């Protein structure tokens, strides 16, 4: 029925694989069996048909027990279509499993296609806890600093000064052009959206993770002087405040009469904040005070 | 069932060929009201509110809870638009939702 261009009989072999998988205890043909779900599904295209299905694949898989060494191209045949109809996250928890990749095969490829998608999904992992102790998983490997992209995930790693991406142009152009290492950037760039997709939340994933590590600083870049220096316009800062509004800057100042804006500045209770200070200040100007006060006292007697 | 926040469910009733067959200039104005309710327009809902008035115009009392549908919908866009907000032009946060500011100004000071 492949070859014969019906794919009606795809809801048919599917909706018998439900009841084929369940009632008995299989764990050769069922992993085997299991390549059905996804095989016509390119040609179904269901969304809501991948919902019923990664759901019943990996319901309880982990390593054992299952071979054909062929496992793993499998994995790679099964979120592949998830990172098609989910968009970004779904990548997060399936090229983190990977690594063992190399070390079943030989991996002079696997610089090629691990070793790029290795970096991927922890630029898309997300700000909040996953970036933060994800990104020492992949630290560590000596195959890492192999990698010419090693100083861009350094880029990416923590206190960016504000760069400029036109020098990320060349390194993404070479980075299409040579086929020395992670020759599947042209399959980055494989649809002919999904890469400009990639590409426009790319730019916008790390133009909004800037301005996430200089709000820690209260140092006040004053945005009007910070549109004219990222030379974009400021309705797309309007845009990238509707990115910031999801992304709760829901504590802030903006301003009616100027655009400087202010990520602190609250309300202030003394009974609370400069109660917090005014604290921890005397406390620590206190016991600091004592320490090496007596520690000191003690420096001298070694003198007699 | 609208009234519920589940303008899928219109459309699945839309959707029944028991219930099309009574289809007709009524329910189309709902199929607007549910179009801009799962688009969560306002402007849209207004132009709801403007061509279907002549089957509006013959609507029941609960004109009354559309049009706290609709005010609800407004709510949700002003505790949208402001919360971000310290201090903002009143046309820069009027102009997202294109309207005047005079009932705007009437029902945020309510």
């Amino acid at each position: 029925k492949e070859q014969n261009g019906d794919v009606k009989e795809a809801a048919s072999i599917l909706q018998e694989l439900q009841v084929e998988t369940y009632g008995s205890m299989e764990k050769k043909e069922r992993v085997e069996f299991i390549l059905e779900q996804m095989r016509l599904c390119l040609a179904v295209k269901d969304y809501i048909r991948t919902q019923i299905i990664s759901k019943k694949i990996n319901t309880k898989f982990f390593q054992e027990e299952n071979t054909e060494k062929l496992k793993l191209k499998y994995y790679n045949l099964m979120i592949q279509l998830d990172q098609h109809e989910g968009s970004y996250l779904s990548i997060c928890k399936h090229y983190r499993a990977i690594y063992d990749t190399p070390c079943i095969q030989a991996e002079s490829e696997k610089w090629q296609q691990a070793l790029k998608s290795v970096v991927l999904y922890v630029i898309l992992a997300p700000f909040d806890n996953e970036q933060s102790d994800l990104v020492h998983r992949i630290s560590g490997d000596k195959k890492l600093e192999e990698i010419p992209k090693y100083k861009d995930l350094l880029k990416l790693f923590t206190t960016m000064e504000l760069m400029r991406w036109s020098t990320l142009v060349e390194d993404y152009g070479m980075e299409l052009r040579k086929g020395s290492l992670e020759s599947p950037a042209t399959d980055v760039f494989g649809s002919t959206e999904e890469g400009e997709k990639r590409w426009k939340d790319l730019k916008n994933r790390v133009v909004e993770h800037n301005i996430r590590i200089m709000a820690k600083y209260y140092t006040r870049i004053t945005m009007k002087r910070m549109a004219q220096l990222l030379d974009l316009s400021v309705d797309e800062s309007e845009a990238f405040l509707s990115n910031l509004v999801v992304n709760k800057t829901i504590f802030a100042k903006v301003d009616r009469l100027a655009g400087i804006i202010n990520f602190q500045r609250p309300k202030d209770p003394n009974n609370l904040l400069n109660d917090w200070s005014q604290k921890l200040n005397s406390l620590m100007s206190l016991v600091n005070k004592t320490t090496h006060l007596i520690a000191k006292e003690e420096m001298i007697h070694n003198l007699q | 069932k609208i009234m519920l926040n589940t303008p899928e469910d219109v459309q699945a009733l839309v959707s029944g060929k028991l219930a099309l067959r009574y289809a007709g200039r009524q329910t189309e104005a709902l199929k607007c009201v549910a179009q801009a309710s799962k688009n969560r327009s306002l402007a849209d809902f207004e132009k709801a509110l403007t061509d279907y008035r002549a089957e509006l115009r013959d609507d029941p009392i609960i004109s009354t809870h559309l049009a706290k549908l609709y005010d609800n919908l407004l709510e949700q866009n002003l505790i949208r638009v402001i919360e971000p907000f310290s201090r903002v032009q009143i046309e820069h946060i009027s102009s997202l939702i294109k309207l005047s500011k005079a009932d705007v100004e009437r029902k945020l000071s309510q």
